[PDB]
């Protein structure tokens, strides 16, 4: 984790 | 229930059994980065608690040429024979053993396969990543992704967080190459036709989806926590000196880390690297943490304040995971917010701890309002719920695992205070060291804070008060959505009651009812009044309940600084009181409890428990506003209005607002200086009411920022432009194909992700069709703009108008090839569908996706996303059809 970019 | 050969597969359930359990691996891998493939093989020493003719595994994508068992204790087995039967099912990932003699309990034994694949095309399990270097070379790279369920791409494993094992890992490499992995390097020996072979000190028990191991030729820097452990950033060799910052924010981490939870870290290096082409933002994989090249490298001359911010909060989550995680692991992937609500908690105590000018705690307030979006849909879901197939598995990464959950563990250590809060913690890692937990688990050990303690008549409060607390958060976790605490004042007696927050879903609606059937929360209350800023504190157990207030008072004040995960509405003269507080002298209110009125107030127009007027009325003081934050909150709303206007023709109305805009706010818009001085918040500041003056084309904002470009086009980068108004001065700079042309070339050439990243923007705030589509056509490439950015780019072009179609045009007529690049349920097109649908307002829009989801379920395609979006192009619709003439008349009536 993560997951996300920004 | 079987096949490939043919034959019955013996076993049935997505789950593996749990009669062998692993101990210890040999790993050995030999990948060859020119054919791009890999050959390996492994010794599994397992205990048998059941007997058995068969063993079962995971394996997906691999080749398997040998298979042999062999134990020390049952003869029938000792050395070197015999060989097993293999069987393949993937359909569920698995692979069976076919042991010729049924096996003993309680003996060990040592399986060994030898397995082989090319190295991997997306950005999981071991594949190929290339980067370029100063010169402009390509290199190549190959690096492991795990989470959650592909190390068994790499080699076939017991793939189930619960299998913690040792590893022993041993990677073949030229001496061109480095391979680095989990653990230290004990040894390199050298080979026949002059190959080398990195040992790898063995690993402590761990989980499957962390083993790492990577082959590359990068450059580090090192350095020495207060405790001993060896710090290294890796980076492509010419990228050296962007690894500063990291290594010094790791250490003051890795540092506060092992103070505060009162455990070292147990590995003796600590390795961070940044991965050219990497699909996650970060990887907490233990002792070899992988990171996107933006999480991680800064540089002071491209990378903003905002920037900064980003790398160290990644950084502060990845070293979080070292113990929520690694050393402490899920149960299974249903309590996965054990470890990502945890590391995102601990980046803010963690980042306010060590980097405190970071001013990082008022942006902690940001992630807990952006999950309540979302949350506020019927089609949320609880953080803790079933998920056994691997998509189901990767959809538990979103807001609510990560900003949910961090968010309640805020509220819950306000309640408990920090002491008794790490007090808990520190016993839940202590206790769970080398295995694993469930959501059961942490509650208890959070209640719980010769003899240990003295006997007292207070000690059955401190026996059932802790009971009291487990009692809550099991209803925070096991329920969808938020809880709306409505306020009554009448008197000095205050009504409460609580109901499911619903939005675009109105207090009279056919609908309301069902939807707030049996949900009911344990709502930690706290509150002050005018007369004494004291905080009080209630626990609203019941569907109704009531207080007296010590005093009479101009106003009351409910959720003090935000600290809980619930909305507040005052019922009566409650918002005309607070709200001419504000207008009146605003400092009486504590700044995150403006932050929190700002964004209620806005949010409670949306659930039609407030006119939009009212809302609008309260963002007048911000004239006389300097806490930024309340400030940028109130803003963004305003800025969201216009770009909702401006992505409908509804021009009338968007002129209105960028003249209030403009006109309002023309003094602080105008005290900003184009520079880098000041303080993050003076920083934050800055970047965002410069970007908005030039959205909404303020003739000097342009004008500044149009020569800042040529100044520095026509040196070719020699005077630069300061940071915070790098995006700005970009982006208008590629407002003509000049500009957009050379900040093109630009980005292929530059060495700063950051860089890169803040012009991929600018490009995308272009207005031709063509210069939109070459940037998306490029993206599908991969060669210009890497597939890692795709997503990201076709949310920037469907935000603004201009972009909005075609982003949806082709998402709609790419989507077979989009799902060649991605999963599924990866983060990627997660965000492809979500970011090219989601702003649309119109009932037209609505049917459209509506059939564009209805026939990706003709194909096997299900995601909960589609959902949330529907819910959200509907909440889009009914917000308008419910309050735009209430705008238009409140910007007029302001005209005038
Ligand atoms: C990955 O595969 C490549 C080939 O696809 C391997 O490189 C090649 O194999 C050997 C091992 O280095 C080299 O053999 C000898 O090299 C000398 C050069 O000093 C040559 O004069 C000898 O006659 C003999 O051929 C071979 O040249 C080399 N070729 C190339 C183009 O690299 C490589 O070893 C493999 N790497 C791993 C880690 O398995
Ligand atoms: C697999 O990983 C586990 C950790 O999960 C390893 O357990 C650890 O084993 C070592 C060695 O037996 C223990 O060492 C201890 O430290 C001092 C060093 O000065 C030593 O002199 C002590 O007598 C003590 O044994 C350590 O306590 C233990 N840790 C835990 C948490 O159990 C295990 O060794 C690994 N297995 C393999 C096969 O390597
Ligand atoms: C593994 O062995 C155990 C013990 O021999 C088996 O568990 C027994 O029977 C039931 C059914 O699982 C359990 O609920 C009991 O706790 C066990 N009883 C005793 C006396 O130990 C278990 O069934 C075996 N597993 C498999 C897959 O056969
Ligand atoms: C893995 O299987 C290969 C065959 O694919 C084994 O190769 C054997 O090599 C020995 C000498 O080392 C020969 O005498 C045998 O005839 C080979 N077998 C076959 C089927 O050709 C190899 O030994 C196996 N390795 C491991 C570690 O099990
Ligand atoms: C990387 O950072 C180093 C650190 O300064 C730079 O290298 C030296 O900088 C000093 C300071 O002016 C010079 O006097 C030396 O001559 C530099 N040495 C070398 C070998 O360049 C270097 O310029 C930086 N490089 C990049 C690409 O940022
Ligand atoms: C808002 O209230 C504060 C608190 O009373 C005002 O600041 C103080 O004003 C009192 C008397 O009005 C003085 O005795 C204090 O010395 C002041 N302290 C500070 C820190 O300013 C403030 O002026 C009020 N502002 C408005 C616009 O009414
Ligand atoms: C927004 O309004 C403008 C002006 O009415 C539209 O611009 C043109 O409108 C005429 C008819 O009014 C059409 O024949 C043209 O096709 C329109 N031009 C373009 C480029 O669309 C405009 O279409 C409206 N909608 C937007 C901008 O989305
Ligand atoms: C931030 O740091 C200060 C000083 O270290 C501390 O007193 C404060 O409580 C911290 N904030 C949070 C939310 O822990
Ligand atoms: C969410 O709403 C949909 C229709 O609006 C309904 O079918 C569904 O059951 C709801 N989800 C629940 C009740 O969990
Ligand atoms: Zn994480």
């Amino acid at each position: 984790g993560p997951g996300r970019a920004f | 229930p079987v096949a490939t050969n043919g034959e019955r597969f013996p076993w049935q359930e997505l789950r593996l059994p749990s009669v062998v359990i692993p101990l210890h691996y040999d790993l050995f891998v030999h990948p060859n980065l020119t054919s791009l493939d890999f050959v390996a093989s492994e010794k599994i020493e397992v205990l048998v608690s059941n007997a058995t003719q068969f063993i079962i595994l995971h394996s997906k994508d691999l080749e398997i040429t040998n298979a042999t068992l062999q134990s020390e204790e049952d003869s029938r087995y000792m050395k070197p024979g015999k060989e097993l039967k293999v069987l393949s099912y993937p359909a569920h990932e698995q692979i069976a053993l076919l042991v010729p003699e049924k096996l003993t309990p309680h003996l060990k034994y040592y399986v060994a396969m030898d397995f082989q694949a090319k190295l991997g095309d997306g950005f999981e399990g071991f594949y190929k990543s290339t980067y370029r270097t100063l010169g402009g070379e390509t290199r190549i790279l190959a690096v492991t992704d795990f989470e959650p369920t592909q190390a068994r791409m790499a080699f076939p494993c017991f793939d189930e967080p619960l299998f913690k094992a040792n590893f022993s890992i041993k990677i073949r490499r030229e001496s061109r190459h480095i391979a680095l992995s989990n653990m230290p390097k004990v040894k390199t020996i050298e080979l026949e036709g002059g190959l080398l072979e990195d040992h790898f000190e063995t690993t402590v028990k761990m989980s499957t989806y962390l083993v790492a191991y990577i082959v590359c030729d990068f450059h580090s820097l090192s350095g020495f926590t207060s405790s001993g452990v060896k710090v290294s950033i890796y980076a492509s060799p010419d990228k050296r000196n962007q690894t500063h910052y990291a290594l010094q924010a790791s250490l003051k981490l890795l540092d506060f880390y092992e103070k505060y939870f009162d455990i070292y870290y147990p590995l003796s290096k600590l390795d961070l690297i940044a991965i050219p082409d990497f699909a996650p933002g970060a990887m907490e994989n233990w002792g070899l943490i992988t990171y996107r090249e933006t999480s991680l490298l800064f540089d002071p001359k491209t990378s903003s304040a905002s920037d900064k911010l980003w790398v160290t909060r990644v950084i502060a989550h990845e070293l979080a995971h070292q113990w929520f995680g690694n050393l402490v692991t899920m149960e299974w992937w249903n309590d996965i917010w054990l470890k990502e609500g945890f590391a995102k908690y601990m980046e803010l105590i963690a980042v306010n701890a060590t980097y405190p000018e970071l001013q990082f705690d008022d942006y902690f307030l940001n992630v807990c309002f952006e999950v309540i979006t979302k949350d506020s849909l019927n089609s949320s879901r609880p953080i803790s719920k079933p998920a056994e197939t691997p998509t189901q598995i990767q959809e538990m990464f979103d807001e609510v695992s990560y900003n949910k959950g961090a968010c309640i563990l805020n509220m819950l250590k306000d309640f408990l205070g920090e002491e008794k809060f790490q007090k808990g913690i520190i016993q839940y890692l202590k206790k769970f060291s080398y295995r694993n937990a469930k959501n059961d688990d942490l509650w208890s050990s959070l209640s719980n804070s010769h003899s240990d303690p003295k006997m007292t008549s207070n000690m059955l409060a401190f026996l059932g008060e802790n009971a009291e607390v487990k009692e809550m958060m099991t209803t925070w976790t096991l329920q969808k959505g938020i809880p709306l605490l409505v306020v009554k004042q009448d008197g000095c007696s205050l009504r409460l009651q609580q109901e499911r927050f619903l939005q675009g879903v109105f207090q009279e609606d056919p609908e309301w009812r069902a939807l707030q059937e049996r949900y009911l929360w344990h709502i930690p209350l706290t509150y002050s009044t005018s007369s004494s800023n004291v905080i009080h504190r209630h626990i609203l157990k019941s569907k109704t309940d009531t207080l007296d207030l010590p005093e009479k008072t101009s106003w009351v004040k409910f959720n003090v600084d935000s600290n809980g995960y619930y909305i507040v509405h005052y019922e009566g003269h409650g918002w005309d009181q607070l709200i001419t507080q504000l207008n009146q002298n605003h400092t009486l209110l504590r700044p995150k409890d403006r932050v929190g009125l700002i964004h209620d107030v806005f949010q409670l127009v949306g659930a039609g428990r407030l006119t939009l007027d009212k809302a609008l009325d309260m963002t007048y003081y911000l004239q006389h506003e300097t806490s930024s934050p309340a400030l940028l909150e109130g803003l963004s709303y305003l800025e969201s209005f216009y770009h909702m206007m401006d992505r409908r023709n509804i021009s009338d109305i968007s002129e209105n607002l960028k003249r209030y805009l403009l006109q309002y706010f023309k003094p602080v818009i105008d005290r900003q200086s184009w520079s880098d001085k000041g303080s993050v918040w003076d920083r934050m500041l800055r970047s965002a009411l410069l970007k908005l003056a030039c959205d909404l084309n303020h003739a000097p904002c342009i004008q500044k920022a149009a020569e800042l470009f040529s100044q520095w086009m026509e040196s070719s980068g020699k005077l630069n432009i300061p940071t915070d108004v790098l995006k700005i001065v970009y982006s208008v700079g590629a407002q003509t194909t000049a500009g957009w042309n050379y900040l093109l070339e630009q980005y292929e050439l530059s060495m700063s992700s950051a860089e890169q990243n803040k012009i991929l923007y600018a490009l995308s705030t272009s207005k031709h069709q063509e210069k939109l589509l070459k940037l998306i056509e490029l993206g599908m490439e991969g060669k210009v703009i890497k597939t890692q950015n795709l997503a990201a780019l076709l949310h920037a072009i469907a935000r603004r108008p201009k972009g909005q179609q075609l982003a949806w045009d082709f998402v709609r007529e790419n989507w077979t090839h989009l799902l060649k690049k991605f999963d599924l349920g990866s983060y990627d097109i997660r965000m492809i569908i979500s970011g090219t649908t989601a702003h649309f307002s119109s009932k037209d829009k609505l049917q459209e996706v509506k059939l564009f989801f209805e026939s990706l379920e003709a194909q096997g395609s299900h995601l909960d996303i589609f959902q949330t979006v529907l819910e959200t192009i509907t909440k889009n619709i009914k917000w308008l059809e419910k309050n735009l003439p209430t705008l238009r008349t409140w910007l007029m009536v302001n005209t005038r």
